[PDB]
């Protein structure tokens, strides 16, 4: 029937190819956790360098869409780079056309709208990637937003993507239900504890990559291995 | 309880309850319909209720679903209807086997033999049940007739009721006289759908009112004078010669017509003679034709009065003449059955009333007018089988001119209908009896006065008649071969194809 | 097959979250269920009920990304009419234009039909208007309609509750009741999104306003 | 291939059209089928004027004929605009055949599905009759027939066509009527006849006029008997 | 066969009468205008289809008439308007990459060339001129009824309206004919202007009343005739 082969409706009313695209995000085997605190938003992803020959600097899943906006990409790497390039172009065009930096919510909608086109048209396959965008909104404070291959986008207090997303979301839900607004140290701790618990890795500083945006410093910053180590050592002594 | 929701008098029934009850009456695709239940007692309650649901007040025909449910209820009833008993007596031979089964040892429970009093009680109950079933059947016809005649009933419900009434034709009993009057009167109902339903019903009523014809056993060897050879020789033989059509053999006299055997069906005599061969009784023994209407039974009188009236026939002829589908219309053998029944039962009593209409219909070249006359002509010829020589001769003096004009006026639209009329008229008949028609179409089929195509159509109508009489016309086939042989090199393509087929 | 694809698109709408529209003498109310799957989701981030113009608003049951494409087109169509005629677009005119875009997707090949059914409320010439548009491109005018899961059950409930003369405040209460019938859990101001159309024009009721109506029920 | 055969079936079912080329008159006659009790016959034509000097009779799908006739009529005016001369009957037939060869879409029922008898007079004054086919083959005929009974009508025409038959305008009209009368049986009720004439506009004979010619042929047949 | 549309041509006028049906109670009467759309001053059309299908076809037909008016500043002749739409329908069916239009339309109009006219367009793109015709639900029964009662050249608008009420009563599934459930429009020439008037509900109600009383008189006569025969 070609219902499974291309993005057309099934008898049940479901598009299987989008569901297959979601399976692709897990195929990479990496998990990303993003948490929104009272004054900051943080992204942590597991980074695995399979070969000693590979240069460590080149392998990254955290990218800077704009000076104040950064993203984490989970899924096929080449598809991830394609979405990152599209987001960067959209952000520049918005500043040129409207004279102000694109809001994180608006950028997630633009990428999600491009994603819907792939679901509607048979010739183009959906991209098997998840984009989590973190930024500080001047009006509404720290913002975490996630885009899907289906073209759905939503704002999240905390969110996860990857092989352990279902397990990661469960750990995050318990912390969000209890506790209170978290300080920057607590928000970085929550993300690292969540990834550590699901993957049982006891991460050394090299294994995890951390990206942060704060109300005090809106610009996106990737923490250095020493800064990640300081968070890890504090977590160990607790 | 389900019928209460669809009762017209009941108030506060609601749209939902009425729709649900109709679904319960429709039943599952597989399972109990609940409206087509075999017992008469169940059918008598359900069928009138569905017809009278039109006046319910909880019925909205405007909603499409309600109309779909009513159409489905009628369709399911029509497809799954089976005739329901009316007599259930068991033969004595069966009871004798049953008595032995009761008196069988091994897997046996000791039981007293049925008392003579008990056996009598069973006969009384069965007789009461069969009488009760007949009472219900007459009531169902009467109650359905009351429903269709309701002052303010939606048209769809009247159509559903007339279809249910059509299902009640019995074949073991004549229809109640009131119903016979309704169907003959509704022959000219304004709706074509009701008119077609009436045509089918009245043809069935005519078979019910038919009077049986006596038959005489005959010895084929004695009439032929041949020895009747023991070996199963097949094909033309000395014993089968009388059946063959010969110009000298054709009776052409009152005395000769009575003397001739007139076998009828083509199959008889070709392979072997039947152990008992029946040729029909003499005219005196056969039921008297030309009754005065005082003699005719009340049911026959109802059909006679309507058909005899000039106005009723004029309306029926106009309704029959009207086109229904352009280029999809055909002979409609049900119309032929109605005319054949009328002519066979009434012996050309209505022939004078129909005569002015037949002449006008033949003259008109319209495809519809020609089709209507063709059905009447085929029925008139087929209905003439048991008519006396004086009556048959009169029919042919009127028919020979009308057929000649019709064949002359044959056209692409009406050629097939005329072929059907000749084939239906010829089928199941003795060739010698139909000599007038055989001479009429064989005189000059390729005259060329009409032109090409008309000649091919005239050859085609003749071919259909010759095909129906198989092996019983050794001559005529020879005469056609002689006529065709000179014209074989002088014909156009349309005629050539027809000559090849013949 | 294009017709089969339309039937399949209708199935996706039926599987979609329940949405209810009620038209009353002074206003039209559009109500939808927005149950966030997890405590993690931010309720205020995304809105199911969206304004097309000052006097026109729309709600949907079905796929949300597909719904967004239609809302952008609908907002553009409203602006194009305003530029040419310098008057707010009649709601019936907008629904006809929105329907044409959905028909184009069904007719064309290599593109699936939209999987979203749209309920559009508008106020023009002092008369309330409520309309429903299908993936097929068909549009109907409804005094009350329910779309999404348990739409058939919701529509029958609407038949008993609806009165020809109703105030908008009463209409809001019945619309919430229709959603309550098919709501799996407790209904809260965050869980349900409600939009009202009046002489003032389409507005999305603030969560504080929704809380007051929920308390009354 | 299959499409061309399907088009040929449609033309075979079409109303018979017979045309004769005469010294001063080209005659086109088409049988007129009955329509319906409540229908109006004005819409059904089957004989169309492509231009002042050219007339066409068609057997085949009515809808496809309308498109071909409109395109041909626009071409006749375009030819007159470009060259200033009336279209030759051969030129219009060649254009219609080319249009039949390509419907302008790949596949998409490329054969138009109408067989056309095109009759008219050249600027020189030469009478011309041509036949167009769904295949796109176009031929010139002294007399020809298309539609139901065409093969039988052609054989009658082959025997009947003679110098004596085309000697006078009335005789040429009678020859067309006699050939049509074989395929279609009636008087003037089922026959439509158009006479182009020479250097004169196409004239469609009124029902009374066709009946008078039909009456004369019957009288001649009675005298022959 | 979405809804029954019946057109009758009479010596003084043409009328299009169309069924108005409510599938659901909650559906509004905004589309109660139904058929008799008004292509131009002299022409009107009825569509046997859903309202969405009718709007695309009616808008294209109005555009064709207006384009004629811009070029010639005179109203489009009725046959030309029907032929132009039929060509678009034929092209969609003829070309492989298109789907044929599924709506059959009935057209009533007055032109200087042929006077009052009624036309029918099939989804195929073929059109016919009809003295009287029906499209939509139960079309077959209506066409049979029209042939039986139509008198060619003797019909008057009043006789045509009465035939329409009689044929609609026995073909429409209304159960009881009501002014709300039937819409009738009349095209007539007054002075030098063609006037298209949708009959008012009070006027339509009067026609239903006249039909009902006439039916009662016939029923009373039938009972009296049976009594006389007895
Ligand atoms: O002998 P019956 O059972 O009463 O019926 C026979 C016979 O029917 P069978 O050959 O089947 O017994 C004929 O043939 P059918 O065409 O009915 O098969 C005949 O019909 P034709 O008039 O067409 O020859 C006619 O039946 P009917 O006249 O009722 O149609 C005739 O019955 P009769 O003995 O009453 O003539």
């Amino acid at each position: 029937g070609f219902d499974r082969h291309i993005t057309i409706f099934s008898p049940e009313g479901r598009l299987y190819q989008v569901e297959y695209a979601f399976k692709a995000i897990n195929q990479g085997g990496l998990t990303s956790v993003a948490v929104r605190g009272k004054d900051c938003a943080v992204i942590v992803t597991q980074k695995k360098v399979p070969d000693k020959l590979l240069d460590s600097s080149t392998v990254t899943h955290l990218f800077k869409i704009t000076e104040n906006i950064g993203c984490v990409m989970t899924g096929m790497t080449a598809d991830s780079r394609s979405q990152v390039q599209r987001a960067r172009y959209e952000a520049a065009n918005w500043k040129y056309k409207y004279g102000y930096e694109i809001p994180v919510d608006m950028l997630c909608k633009r990428i999600a709208d491009i994603s819907q086109v792939y679901t509607q048209n048979a010739e183009m396959r959906p991209l098997g990637c998840c984009m989590i965008l973190i930024g500080i909104d001047e009006e509404q404070g720290p913002q975490v937003y996630k885009c899907d291959p289906a073209g759905y986008y939503c704002g999240f207090k905390a969110t996860a993507a990857g092989v352990k997303q279902t397990e990661s979301t469960s750990f995050l839900e318990k912390k969000v239900k209890k506790k209170f607004d978290w300080t920057f140290e607590q928000t970085v701790e929550t993300a690292i504890t969540c990834l550590s618990t699901v993957l049982s890795i006891d991460f050394k500083p090299s294994e995890i990559e951390v990206g942060v945006v704060t109300v005090e410093n809106p610009k996106f910053r990737i923490l250095t291995e020493a800064e990640i180590d300081a968070h890890l050592v504090a977590l160990a002594e607790r | 309880l389900v019928l209460e929701f669809l009762r017209p008098d009941r108030q506060g029934v609601t749209q939902q309850q009425f729709k649900g009850a109709l679904y319960c009456l429709l039943g599952n695709h597989s399972g109990v319909c609940l409206a087509n239940l075999h017992d008469w007692d169940c059918i008598v309650q359900t069928w009138p209720a569905i017809v009278s649901s039109g006046l319910s007040q909880a019925m909205s025909l405007e909603k499409p679903s309600i109309v779909r449910l009513f159409d489905d209820l009628a369709e399911k009833i029509h497809r799954q209807y089976e005739t329901i008993g009316l007599d259930f007596t068991i033969p004595k031979s069966c009871v004798e086997i049953a008595e032995l089964l009761q008196q069988s040892k091994n897997p046996s429970i000791n039981q007293i033999l049925l008392s003579p009093e008990k056996i009598k009680e069973g006969i009384k109950r069965q007789q009461e049940k069969n009488a009760d079933a007949l009472r219900n059947y007459e009531n169902l016809v009467d109650t359905l007739l009351d429903g269709v005649e309701q002052r303010n009933l939606p048209w769809k419900f009247e159509h559903i009721g007339i279809g249910l009434l059509s299902l009640l034709l019995r074949d073991d009993r004549v229809l109640p006289l009131r119903a016979i009057r309704f169907f003959v009167e509704n022959l000219n109902h304004d709706a074509i759908v009701v008119r077609k339903m009436a045509i089918s019903a009245v043809a069935g009523i005519l078979k019910q009112l038919k009077r049986t014809h006596k038959k005489l056993t005959i010895n084929p060897c004695e009439i032929s004078g041949c020895p009747k050879p023991t070996q199963l020789i097949a094909g033309d033989r000395p014993d089968n010669h009388w059946l063959h059509y010969d110009s000298k053999t054709i009776p052409r006299t009152k005395k000769e017509w009575e003397s001739s055997c007139f076998v009828e069906k083509t199959h008889w005599g070709y392979y072997t003679w039947p152990k008992n061969m029946v040729v029909y009784a003499g005219v005196e023994e056969q039921p008297k034709l030309g009754r005065s209407r005082e003699d005719m039974t009340e049911a026959e009188q109802i059909i006679f009065d309507h058909f005899s009236d000039p106005k009723f026939v004029e309306q029926l002829i106009t309704f029959l003449s009207l086109e229904d589908r352009k280029g999809k219309d055909k002979f409609n053998p049900r119309r032929f059955c109605l005319f054949k029944g009328i002519f066979r039962n009434f012996d050309d009593a209505f022939l004078p009333v129909l005569k002015p209409h037949l002449e006008h219909l033949v003259a008109d070249s319209h495809e519809s007018t020609q089709r209507c006359v063709a059905e009447i002509i085929a029925g008139l010829i087929r209905g003439s089988k048991h008519w006396t020589f004086e009556k048959v001769e009169k029919l042919w003096e009127l028919l020979c001119p009308l057929l000649r004009t019709a064949l002359s006026n044959i056209t692409v639209e009406t050629y097939n209908d005329w072929g059907a009329c000749i084939a239906t008229s010829c089928e199941s008949r003795d060739p010698r009896k139909l000599h007038w028609l055989f001479e009429l179409l064989l005189e000059s089929p390729l005259s060329g006065e009409g032109g090409s195509f008309v000649d091919a159509c005239r050859l085609y109508v003749l071919q259909g008649g010759l095909a129906q009489q198989e092996w019983r016309v050794p001559e005529l086939l020879h005469r056609l071969l002689k006529y065709l042989e000179p014209k074989l090199t002088q014909v156009y393509k349309n005629v050539r194809e027809r000559i090849g087929s013949v | 097959g294009k017709l089969v694809q339309i039937e399949y698109a209708l199935a996706a709408v039926a599987g979609g979250a329940p949405s209810v529209g009620i038209k009353a003498a002074n206003g039209v109310v559009l109500a939808t269920e927005k149950k966030q799957k997890s405590i993690l989701y931010d309720e205020r981030s995304v809105h199911k009920v969206e304004p097309i113009t000052k006097h026109i608003g729309l709600v949907y049951s079905g796929m949300g990304p597909d719904y967004r494409v239609l809302v952008h087109r609908a907002r553009k169509l409203a602006q194009q009419y305003y530029l040419v005629y310098q008057e707010p677009i009649p709601t019936a005119q907008l629904v006809q234009r929105v329907a044409s875009v959905m028909q184009e997707y069904t007719q064309s090949g290599g593109v699936r039909p939209f999987g979203v059914s749209l309920l559009i409320c508008g106020w023009n010439e002092g008369r309330p208007y409520l309309f429903q548009s299908d993936p097929s491109g068909a549009y109907f005018a409804w005094k009350a309609t329910a779309m999404g899961k348990n739409y058939v059950n919701g529509k029958t409930f609407l038949e008993k509750r609806y009165n020809e003369d109703l105030e908008l405040e009463d209409a809001i209460h019945t619309a919430i009741l229709t959603l309550k019938e098919s709501f799996e859990g407790q209904m809260t101001e965050d869980n349900i999104e409600v939009g009202i159309c009046n002489e003032a024009g389409f507005r999305r009721l603030t969560p504080t306003e929704v809380k007051d109506y929920l308390a009354a029920i | 291939l299959f499409q061309v055969e399907y088009a040929q079936e449609a033309v075979k079912k079409g109303s018979t059209a017979v045309g004769v080329r005469g010294r001063d008159i080209v005659v086109l006659g088409v049988e007129k089928k009955s329509v319906a009790k409540l229908q109006d016959e004005r819409t059904v034509r089957k004989i169309c004027a492509l231009d002042d000097n050219v007339c066409m009779a068609f057997a085949g799908l009515t809808a496809d004929a309308r498109i071909v006739i409109n395109r041909a009529r626009v071409e006749c005016q375009s030819h007159r605009l470009t060259v200033e001369d009336p279209v030759t009957v051969e030129y219009i037939t060649r254009y219609i055949a080319s249009l039949k060869q390509r419907y302008t879409q790949s596949n998409g029922r490329r054969p138009f599905g109408i067989s056309a008898l095109i009759v008219g007079f050249d600027f020189d004054g030469t009478p011309r009759l041509y036949q167009t086919d769904p295949s796109g083959t176009y031929h010139a005929w002294k007399a020809n027939a298309i539609g139901r009974g065409a093969k039988s009508v052609r054989e009658f025409l082959e025997k009947n066509y003679t110098d004596e038959a085309i000697e006078t305008d009335d005789l040429t009209i009678k020859l067309v009527i006699k050939a049509l009368l074989e395929v279609v049986q009636s008087g003037g009720k089922n026959i439509e006849l158009a006479v182009m004439r020479r250097d004169q506009s196409l004239k469609i004979l009124n029902p009374e006029e066709i009946e008078k010619y039909v009456a004369e042929i019957e009288k001649e047949k009675e005298e022959n008997e | 066969h979405a809804g029954t549309c019946l057109g009758i041509l009479a010596n003084d006028g043409v009328l299009l009468a169309a069924e108005r049906r409510n599938i659901h109670k909650l559906l509004d009467e905004v589309f109660f205008s139904e058929k008799i759309y008004k292509l131009n001053e002299d022409m009107a059309c009825s569509v046997a289809g859903i309202t969405s299908d009718a709007n695309v076809l009616t808008n294209e037909l109005r555009l064709i008439a207006q384009r004629y008016l811009l070029q010639y500043q005179e109203p489009i002749p009725c046959e030309q308007l029907v032929t132009a739409l039929c060509d678009i329908k034929q092209a969609y069916t003829q070309f492989g990459g298109k789907r044929p239009f599924g709506v059959s339309l009935l057209y009533i109009g007055w032109d200087k060339h042929y006077g009052f006219q009624l036309y029918q367009s099939d989804p195929s793109g073929n059109y016919g001129g009809w003295k009287a015709t029906c499209i939509g639900n139960n079309s077959a029964a209506a066409v049979s009824m029209l042939k039986q009662d139509y008198k060619e050249g003797e019909m008057t608008l009043k006789s045509a309206l009465a035939l329409a009420i009689k044929v609609l009563n026995k073909t429409m599934d209304v159960s009881k004919l009501s002014a709300e459930k039937v819409e009738i429009a009349t095209l007539t020439r007054e002075n030098g202007k063609t006037v298209i008037r949708v009959l008012k509900q009070k006027e339509v109600e009067q026609l239903i009343k006249k039909h009902e009383e006439e039916e009662a008189k016939a029923e009373r006569e039938k009972k009296e005739k049976e009594q006389k025969e007895k």
